[PDB]
C-alpha cells in the first residue's frame, strides 16, 4: 500500500564535499545525487513555527516529512549529513530541507519516511 | 487549446524535466483525447484547416466537428483524473466528464 | 550605548549591519553586530551634578556563518577599536556556536567615554 | 456583466500572471458560457448590438435573448465548480446552476 | 428596501472597496431580484410610481405587485446563500426561501 | 406588545447603532409579521382602535382579530429564526411557530 | 399558583431586572396560558371568584374548571420550553405537555 | 407515607429554603399525585379515615382505595421526573411509572 | 480544494521601509503592499492567551492563522519581518498581526498558511 | 449561529477610574460600564484548579470563559484591564471575574470570546 | 440534568475552628457542619498518584471530584479551608478530603464541582 | 522606596507613568518607570530608637518602544536625580531587552535619604 | 459491573516486618498476607520505560495497574509500604511489583485500583 | 490473539561476553544467541527523531517497539544489557537495536513487547 500518484513532488538529494578546509570547518560546497519523489507532510495547526533559538536569536523553523519509496534509501544512505531541494511550483524561491534522521519501517519493506526541517537555509 | 501553457496551469504542476514532459504530453493527453473522441462516435479535430485537410484525404466521417471549448473541458477533467490516480479502481461510469461531453454526442440510438 | 560614535566607526566594514540589543527579524547570511550596554565606572561630581561625558562598558557579537568570517570580523572590530580616540578594548574574544541556525559567534568588552548630550 | 473585475471578485483570487489569467479567462469562461448556451437550448448575446448583428448575418437561432443576470450568475457558478475541483470523480446531472438556469429553458418536451 | 445598510447588515460585512461593492450590489442583487420574479411568476416592483410609470408604459403584465417586507426577505435569503457558497453542488430545489415566497405566487396550475 | 423592550429582552441584543436597530426593526419584524399573517388566512391588529379605524375604511376582511399573545411569540419565534440563520439552506415546511399558529387559522379545507 | 416565586423556582433564574421580568411574566407566561386554554376546547380560570364572575357575565362557555395542578405543571413544561429555546425549529407536535394536559380535553371527537 | 423526609430522601435534596421547599411541596407533589389519579380512573386517599369521610359526604366516586406502596413509589417516580427536567422535549406516552401503576387500573375497555 | 467564498476577509499586507535611523534600529515607517483575501482560524479554548513575557511584563497574545491562496505568496514574498492589519466589520479598532513564518504545502499547490501573532502592536 | 438563548446569564462589566493616587499605584475604585449577557464556559475535569502562586502563597484559581455577541465588544472596548461581576442565582456571593484578554473570531462576525479568571477577587 | 440516584455517597462536610494557638498555627480541632450527597469521580489510568512532596519526603496523593447540587454550595460555603470526611462501605478506615476550590457552572445552575486531594489525611 | 517624593520628581517628564513594583495592566506605548526597593544601610540608635531619616536603595526601570526614548528617559533621569536634595546616583545604567513585546530597558540603582514619617 | 474471569492472575501481596535494625533502616526480611487475584494493566507504547533515574544512574522502570475485587482491600490494608509478587506463567523469574497507592471508586464500591512499579526488585 | 504470520521480520538477539578488560569497561566483543521472529512497530509523525545529547553532541535517535511471542523472553533472559540485529530486505546496511527493557502483559500470556532504541550503533 504505497499508493503512487500521490508522489508528486520532485525533489533533489544531494551531499556535502568530503574533507574539512584551513580551519577544519565543514566545506561550503555542496555535490549532487540525483532526483526522487515523495510525499511532503506539513505540520498543521497553531503553534508549529519555532521562532527562538539559543542566545535569544530569531529564527522561523517548520519541520515537515517525506514519504519516499524504499529504493531511495538503499541506493543511497541518506542521513542526518545531507540536504534536500525542493521547488515550489511557478516559483523561483527554493526551499531547502535539512535532513534530520530516517525512519524505516518493518510493518511493509516499501516506504521510508525522512523528517527534515525547512527552516533555515544551510549551507 | 492544449497547449503545455494550458496543461501546467491546469494540472498546478511545472514540467521541466524532458522526461515527465514526454509522458504527459505524449501518452496522456492524447489517450485523453482518443477515449472523449471514440465516446463522441464522432470525429474531433483541433482546427479548421486541419478538418479541411481531413475531409480531402476522406478520412474524416459523418459529422466531424471543430472542437468547441466544453469539449477541451472536458478532456483536461480526463487528463486530470488521469493524472491523479494511477491504479484501476472500482471507479463508476458516467463521471462528470461525460455530463459535459454529452450533448455533443451524436449517434445516440437503440 | 551612544549609537551613532559606534554605529559610524563599525559601519564600513559590515555595510550598516551594526544593531542595539537585538538582530533584526531576518538579519540574512552576512555578518552582522550586535552592541549592549553592561555596566561602567560613575562620573558623578560630589558638587551636586554629573559631567557631560560618561563611561559605559559595551559588549559586542558577531554573528556570521563561517568561522573565518567571523575571525576577520572581531580581528577588524579589535583594530578599528584599539586605534580609536576615546575606546579602549579590554579583555580577549570568547566564542560560542548556535547549533539551530549554524552560525558561529564571538564576545569581547569595550571601554568607551561617550559624550552624554 | 462577466468582465474580468467580477471573475476576479468571484474567485477571491488575483490573475496578476499572464499564464492563470488567459488560461481562467479564455479556457475556462468560454466553456462555462458554451456549456450553459448548450443546456439552454437557444443562443445568448452580452448586448443588445450583438444580438442585432447576429440576427442580421442570419447565424442566430431562433429564440434569442441577451443575457439576464441569472443565466450570468449561472454561468459564474460553473465556471466556480471548474476552478475548484480539476478531476472526473463523479457527480449529480442537476447541479444548483441548472435550478437558476431552468426557468429560462425553452423547447422543452419529449 | 434593498438598500446598501440592509445589505450590509445582513451580510454582515462592510463594502467598503469601491470594486467589492459594485459586485454585490450590480451582479449578486439582482441576480437574487430576477430570480424572486420568476418564481412568482409576475413582476415586482419596489415602489408604487414605478409600477405606475410601468402600467402607462404597457410593460408591466397581469397581476403586478409592490414589493411586501416577505418578498424582501426572501430576496435577502437567496442573497446571502449566494454570497456564502460560489461553487455549483447537489443544493435541493425548494429551500427556505421559497416557503416564505410560495403565498405570493400568482399563476399555479397545473 | 411586540415593543423594543420584548425584542431586545428576546433576542438578547442590545440594538444601540442606529443602522441595526432600524434592520431589525423595520424590515426583518415586518417580514415576520405580515409571513404570519399571510399564513392564518386574516389581519391582525395590534389594539382594538386600529380594528375599528380599519373596519370603518372598509379595508379590513373579514374574520379579522387583535392579537393574543401566542400569536405574538409565534411572531417572535419567527424573527428569531430570521436573525440567526442568514441564507436559503432548506428547511421543513412546518416549523414550531405553525403549531403555535395553528388554531386561530380560518378558512382552512379542500 | 403562577406566582413569581413558582416561576423563578421553575426556571432556576432569578429576575431582579424589571425588564426581563417584565417579559416573562407578561408576554411568555400568559403565551403558555393561551396555548394550554386553547388545546383544551374549555376556559380555564385561576380561582373559583374569577370563574363565578365570568358565569355571570356570561362570557364563560361549556365545561369551565377551576385550574388544577396538572394544568399548571403543563403549562410550567411549556414556560419553560419558550425560555430556553428561542428559534423556530422543525419540533414535533405532541410534546410532553400534552400527555398531562390530555386528560382534561373535553370535546375530543371526529 | 409521602412524608417530607422520605420527599427528601428520594430526590437527594434538602429543602431548607422555604421557597424551594414549598414549591416541591405544594405545586410539583400534588401535581403528579392527581395526574396518577387521573389514570387509575378512581379516587385515591392517604388514611382510611379521610376515605371514611369522603365517602359520608358521598363525594368519593365508585371503587375508592387507600393508597398501596405500589402507587405511591408510581407517584415519586413521576415526581422525580417532574424535578429532573423542565422543559417539553417530547416522551414516549407509556413511561416506567405505567408499568407500576397498571395492575390498580379499574373500567379499561373499550 | 480550497472552497473560494470561505476567504471572507479582506486583510492588508506591508512591509517596512529599509535602511536603519542613526542607533541602528529599524525604522518606525511602515510602507504598503497591497490587500489579499484569507480565511482566519483562532484558538478556542481555556488557556489560549499568554499573560506574562519576559520580566514579568503583562501582555496579551494569542496567536492565529491565516489560510490564503498560493498567488499572494508568489507575488510578494512574505517572511517573519512583516505585518498584517485587518478591520473588523462596523468597527474603527483594527488588529495589528505580526507575521512569525509561513507554512506552505506540497500535497496540493493552492493554499499557504500565514502564522500571525495578533497578541501586542507592532512598530 | 449564535444561538440565542443559551445567553442565559447577566453579567456586569465595569471598568476602573483613571489617574494615580499619591504612590503611583492604580486607584482601588470602580466606575461602571453596563450589563450584557453571555454564555459562561467552565473548566470541567481534574487538576483544573491552580493551588501554589510564587512564593509559596495559597491561592485558588480556576478559568472560565465568556461567550459573548459582537455587539458588546464594539460598544466599550473589552481588554485586559477590565472585571466582570455575574451573580450566582438565589445566592449573596458574587464572582469577580477578572478579564485577561478578548479573542475575536473572523469566521463569522457574530461571536467573541472573553477569557476570564474566577479565581481571586479583584480591587 | 442532575439525574438523582447516582448520588449514592454521603459525605460529611465540616469546618475548622476559628482562633489561633499560643504559636499563631491553626487550631487543630475540627467542628462539624452536616451531611450532604454527592458523585466521585477518580483519576483511573496508570500515573494518577503522586509520590514525592517537597523535600524528597514520601507520599502518596490522588486528586478526586465531587458532583454535588447546588444548594450545599448556598446553604454553607465551601472554600479551600474545609475537609470532607467519607466512608468506603462496610469499612472502618474512612477517607478525609481536602477542598481545593469549588467549580460552580453557569450553563445549568444545578450543579457545582468540588475538588478534592484524598492524599494525606489533614489535622 | 517614599513614593510621593519621586513620583512628583519625575512626573513632568513622564506625564505621571511612575508605578512601584509593577506596571499596570495596559500600559501602552509610551515610557513609563517601575520604582523598587533593594535594600539600604541602617539607621538604628543602640539605645533603642530609630531616626526619622532612613537609607533605602530603590531601583528604576524605563520601558519604551524606541532606543532613543530610553536613552532619553534614562539621561533625564540621572540628570534630576543627581541634581536633588537628597538623592545620589550610584553606577551606570544596564539595557535589557524584551522580545514578546519589542521594548528596550533600563536600570540604575539610587541611594536616597526619605522621611520616615 | 466486575466481570469475575477476567481476574486470571494469581498474585501474592505480603508487608514488611515491623521494627529496625541497629542504623534503624527498614528490616529486609519480608512476612506473608495471602493471595488474591486480580487484572493486570500494562503501559503498551513507546517510551513506557523509565531509563535514568537520579544521579546518572541506569534503571528500567515500567508501571501497571492491578484491579482488584472491593474485598482484598477490607481485608487487609493495603498502602505505600508494600510489595507484591506475581510469577509469569511456566516461568521460573518472578516480578516483584512495588505498591505506590490504592485508588477507590466510589461510583460502585466492587472495584478497587493498586499502582505498582514493577521496574526495579525491592527488599 | 497473536495473529501469526504479521511476525514478517527475522531479528537476532546476542549479549555480550562477561567480565571486563583492564580498565574495567565492557568488553566491546559479543557473543550470538540465536534468531526469533517480532513485528516491528516505528514512531510515525513529525518530532520523532531526537538530535541532541547532553553536552552539545549531535545524535538521531528514533525509539521502536518489537512484539515478539512468550517464548523467546523465557528462553533467554532479555533485559536492559543486550542489543538486537535486524536486515532491510535486500540492503546491506544493518540497524542495531539497544534494548532497554521488556514489558510483558498479564491480559493474555502470548506476547511481550520489547523496546529498542535503534539511533546510535552499540559496541
Amino acid at each position: 500500500p504505497i499508493s503512487a500518484g500521490s508522489l508528486k513532488t520532485r525533489l533533489l538529494a544531494q551531499r556535502r564535499t568530503s574533507g574539512t578546509d584551513d580551519w577544519g570547518a565543514p566545506v561550503q560546497g555542496w555535490s549532487d545525487l540525483g532526483l526522487f519523489s515523495g510525499d511532503v507532510k506539513n505540520d498543521t495547526g497553531l503553534g508549529a513555527i519555532r521562532t527562538a533559538a539559543g542566545s535569544g536569536l530569531p529564527a522561523s523553523i517548520a519541520k515537515y516529512s517525506i514519504k519516499v519509496r524504499s529504493e531511495v534509501i538503499r541506493r543511497w544512505s541518506i542521513n542526518s549529513a545531507d540536504r534536500i531541494i525542493g521547488r515550489l511550483p511557478f516559483s523561483t524561491q527554493e526551499m531547502v530541507f535539512s535532513v534530520t534522521g530516517v525512519i524505516s519501517d518493518f510493518a511493509d519493506p516499501s516506504m521510508a519516511y525522512i523528517l527534515v526541517e525547512a527552516g533555515a537555509d544551510e549551507q | 487549446a492544449l497547449t503545455l501553457a494550458m496543461v501546467q496551469r491546469h494540472l498546478q504542476a511545472d514540467l521541466i524535466e524532458d522526461d515527465e514532459r514526454s509522458y504527459v504530453m505524449e501518452q496522456l493527453l492524447p489517450a485523453a483525447r482518443e477515449s472523449a473522441e471514440m465516446f463522441l462516435n464522432r470525429n474531433i479535430y483541433s482546427t479548421s484547416e486541419e478538418l479541411a485537410a481531413a475531409v480531402a484525404a476522406g478520412t474524416a466521417g459523418q459529422y466531424p466537428l471543430v472542437t468547441p471549448r466544453a469539449v477541451e473541458q472536458a478532456i483536461l477533467l480526463m487528463l486530470g483524473d488521469f493524472y491523479r490516480d494511477r491504479e484501476a479502481t472500482g471507479k463508476p461510469v458516467s463521471t462528470s466528464a461525460h455530463n459535459l461531453l454529452y450533448p455533443y454526442r451524436v449517434k445516440v440510438g437503440v | 550605548t551612544y549609537g551613532p560614535i559606534l554605529k559610524q566607526l563599525l559601519s564600513p566594514y559590515f555595510s550598516g549591519r551594526v544593531f542595539p540589543d537585538a538582530a533584526p527579524d531576518v538579519p540574512g547570511q552576512d555578518p552582522y553586530v550586535i552592541y549592549q550596554r553592561v555596566g561602567g565606572i560613575p562620573t558623578y561630581f560630589t558638587e551636586g551634578a554629573l559631567a557631560d561625558k560618561a563611561n559605559a562598558r559595551v559588549q559586542l557579537e558577531v554573528w556570521s556563518t563561517s568561522k573565518q568570517a567571523t575571525y576577520e570580523a572581531m580581528v577588524h572590530i579589535m583594530r578599528s577599536v584599539a586605534a580609536a580616540p576615546a575606546m579602549e578594548p579590554l579583555g580577549q574574544p570568547i566564542d560560542d556556536y548556535e547549533p539551530a541556525l549554524r552560525i558561529y559567534g564571538s564576545r569581547v568588552d569595550i571601554s568607551m567615554y561617550y559624550n552624554l548630550t
